[PDB]
RNA sequence: UGGCUCUGCCAACGCUACGGCUUGGCGGGCUUAGGUGGUCACGGUUCUGUCCUGCUUCGGCGAACACGUUACACGGUUCGGCAAAACGUCGAUUACUGAAAAUGGAAAGGCGGGGCCGACUU
RNA sequence: AUGCCCAUCACCU
RNA sequence: GGGGCAGGCUGGG
């Protein structure tokens, strides 16, 4: 929008925005100690947040230290409602001006550039271009490797408002190499950060058939040594510029399948990854032999949404044949 | 900034009230829909509906299980008011779906009240 | 004993129509009759959330107050009187709830 | 102090909210009447709390303030007419928060 | 016993309720409060009789005393006269009758 | 009791006319004021019957909320209903019945 | 919101301090976001079957039934044409203005497709 | 704890 | 030998 963006802290703290941030922060969380302690004097709290942000006295409270293991441990320390609300009030004005720069193919944390728009983008861009090959990569410990420093050169070629910038830097200190995973600010700022790779794919390297979902980056080709090139160029970039180590990569033929986004995406079929299946299979089987065949209908309905995209007709028939339950 | 602390910040009262506010937000339009006639019992229903918030709130703040049971007596009376507004209100007041819907919301508040009564009872 | 409420809810179902009927004229009596009638559910409810006989007696007092309201609304005069039939054919309903409450009082009294 | 201060600061809530609560339409006049009884009747909660310095009485003054905050939420949420523009909830919540601060300090002073 | 007081208090109500429905709309709060004290003291008697704590038989006395207050208050409440002094005298007689029964009942419990 | 009520009768006899001047607009606070004015008689009476100070402090809270009602009707009610003078004289009457309530509190404890 | 501490009228349950009140009609006035749940971004060990031991660009990816790993054909994951504009992005928190870009501020251009325009389907 | 689509319950446009 | 699948058994939940 003429570039710049030299007064976002005025829009971040507009009451009309903090109320959106409030409704977004409470969305779903309207049953949490954070919402319910905030909801009490909600608009007097947003008036001391507005005026903490409009001042600049906003300081992000303790990341409530807790984690989920799932042998992929992320320290997903929570944030106060107040802090998730400030983040939502940032990422209501700050997010559209970063997520607009995001090349269309960054199918991560963007409005309606979802997981499923991603698997569909990949499949689609796999059909068209008739990708004979594909590079899939992935960033080691992405969020705990975002330079949080060369991030704030991207968050700073696009904020220009030196109080949004200082609110961004409270919500996320410019001092680190580690974006806190599980922060609206950080999905964005990691999308933004890994958006630097999407500009080294699409801009430099001129890869026009790719998809990035946060840290995973599919790059369909046609010469798989041009994608090992692309990949080498992508890794060298994201290591030297972004401090992102690439955990896994492959330049698999489109034939191995693009394990994108908890899927597996041939030009042909988009089978969710077999771990989703196994979880679900086991979840169903457990539910059956737990007498919990009524919350299983809730899980089923939900999983059918995660799988309505995927080519899970055969799988849905199979699960209906094994247990009877109405999948779709 | 720090969210304004109400004192005696009881999660259960805050939760129950937020969930009961959904009962109110469902039932109040359909209490306020109760015709002119049936106004005494709308006002009585409304004093049971909007006045159950006070029962929860006093239960949370005057953290005394007596006021928690009194809140269950009022959620039960709110359930009656659903029964009454459906059947005994001669027009309609509450459609069976509306009773069906409200009873779901009151049941959610009933669950939270039950859990809250239980967590205090231990 | 929650057959009490579900047998009192036919007192309400009988008496509420004729409590709504009480004109603005007899409006305080109506509000108070309706608060006795519709608010006896709360008396029963409180009795059944405690099985304390005090709340059970308060439910009986409310039924007795509801009986009063019937006898009061009878001799309220003019075209607003609870017809003698309705007093009798509600006293029957209240008596059925009275029988329950009684049995409930007794169940609690002889534990 | 304490009760006198809380009430003078709560008088500002009443002075702000009574016009709003006096403005709540007759349709929302159970809301209004119960909001007014919550607003003007929170003074009695503070008064009783001052009379006792039983922290349970200043907690039931907090319950009343919480109920008053509920009423703000509710009166904003009522969409038949409306009662309390979102701004009025914001302003009232600031005043109630100031009463909340003094109640909290008073609760602490007793603790 | 509750039945006796209430039947004698029904005479208070039967006298005062017409009088309390005459109390002008101007004195409408006082009237509706008087009516809720009149019709309402029945509940106080009834609660006193269907239970027993003697506190409930005092709360019935307090209600009768409040009803007596309402009579004296409504008598000479303002220019919109609510209750004529005669009506207070007549009602006080009936309230005194139920006062006597309460008193005897309080005593028989004590 | 008897004397507290007769001195509160004087509060009522002063305040009830004021509560009745209160515009229709503020007829819900008048209703609410008059249920604390006329309803404080019940608070005094019930303390007289059930002589508990628990009942006696509720009458002092009633008296104190009646004093709040004076403050409220004088100012917070936007057509400041009660004139400042009337609050002064009523607080005289209220504090007479409060001096009686206080003495009665003291006599009981 | 059967309301008005609100009137006018009229009437009569009534009550009357004899003024009225009440009360009844009857008029007038006042009165898309959300919620819940999930969904994707739990294992550890031996055992009993059962199969693989494929593939690899050496990063890893897999196959032992989702079994045609796929509703084998498509989502709008469609098909061409464009890419002027707008959007994006680099140019740039640049030129410029002004002491200072200071919460001013471009653009030419370069790169996109995210955009556009049709077709066919939705 | 954040995102992502679903599923349901709601509720008016 | 290793490994994947479904069941053993034990925690998480």
């Amino acid at each position: 929008m003429g570039k710049r963006h030299r007064n976002l802290i005025d829009q971040i703290t507009t009451w009309e925005n903090l109320l959106d941030a409030y409704r977004k922060t409470s969305h779903g969380k309207r049953r949490t100690w954070g919402y319910l302690e905030f909801k009490e004097y909600d608009l007097a709290n947003l008036l001391a947040l507005q005026a903490e942000l409009k001042a600049g006295n906003y300081e992000r409270g303790p990341y409530r230290e807790f984690l989920v293991y799932e042998p992929k441990p992320r320290l997903i320390s929570a944030l106060e409602f107040k802090d998730r609300l400030v983040q939502h009030a940032l990422c209501n004005i700050v997010a559209p001006i970063f997520e607009a720069g995001l090349l269309p193919y960054t199918y991560a944390c963007r409005p309606d550039k979802g997981t499923h728009a991603g698997v569909c983008h990949v499949q689609a861009e796999l059909r068209r271009t008739r990708a004979t090959h594909f590079l899939k990569s992935d960033f080691s410990k992405f969020f705990p490797s975002i330079d949080r420093a060369a991030l704030y050169a991207m968050i700073d070629k696009k904020i220009h408002c030196a109080a949004t910038r200082r609110l961004l830097r409270v919500v996320l200190p410019d001092e680190g190499v580690g974006i806190p995973i599980g922060s609206l600010t950080s999905q964005l700022f990691a999308n933004v950060y890994g958006g630097a790779v999407d500009r080294l794919l699409h801009d430099e390297l001129k890869q026009r058939h790719w998809a990035r979902y946060m840290d995973d980056i599919v790059v369909l080709g046609d010469d798989p040594e041009e994608l090992r090139a692309v990949f080498y160029r992508l890794r060298d970039f994201a290591s030297e510029r972004l401090g992102l180590k690439i955990s896994h990569w492959q330049v698999a033929p489109v034939s191995r399948g693009i394990n994108f986004l908890g899927y597996r995406i041939w030009p042909t079929h988009k089978l969710l990854r077999k771990s989703s299946v196994k979880r679900a299979k086991r979840k169903v089987a457990n539910f059956i032999k737990h007498g919990e065949d009524e919350s299983l209908q809730r899980f089923l309905a939900s999983w059918s949404g995660h799988a309505q995209w995927a080519d899970t007709h055969n799988l849905f028939t199979w699960m209906e044949e094994q247990y009877g339950i109405a999948c779709h | 900034m720090e969210p304004i602390e109400e004192a005696t910040k009881c999660y259960d009262q805050m939760l129950i009230v937020e969930r009961y506010e959904r009962v109110i937000s469902y039932l109040y339009p359909i209490a306020q829909s109760i015709p002119r006639k049936h106004g005494v019992a709308r006002e009585m229903f409304l004093k049971c509906l909007l006045g159950q918030v006070e029962l929860f709130i006093v239960a949370g703040k005057s953290n005394q299980v007596s006021k928690l049971y009194a809140a269950d007596a009022g959620l039960a009376m709110l359930r009656f008011w659903l029964r009454f507004l459906a059947g005994i209100q001669k027009p309609h007041a509450m459609t069976p779906h509306q009773v069906e819907t409200a009873q779901v919301l009151i049941a959610e508040v009933g669950r939270i009240l039950g859990s809250w009564i239980a967590r205090v009872n231990r």
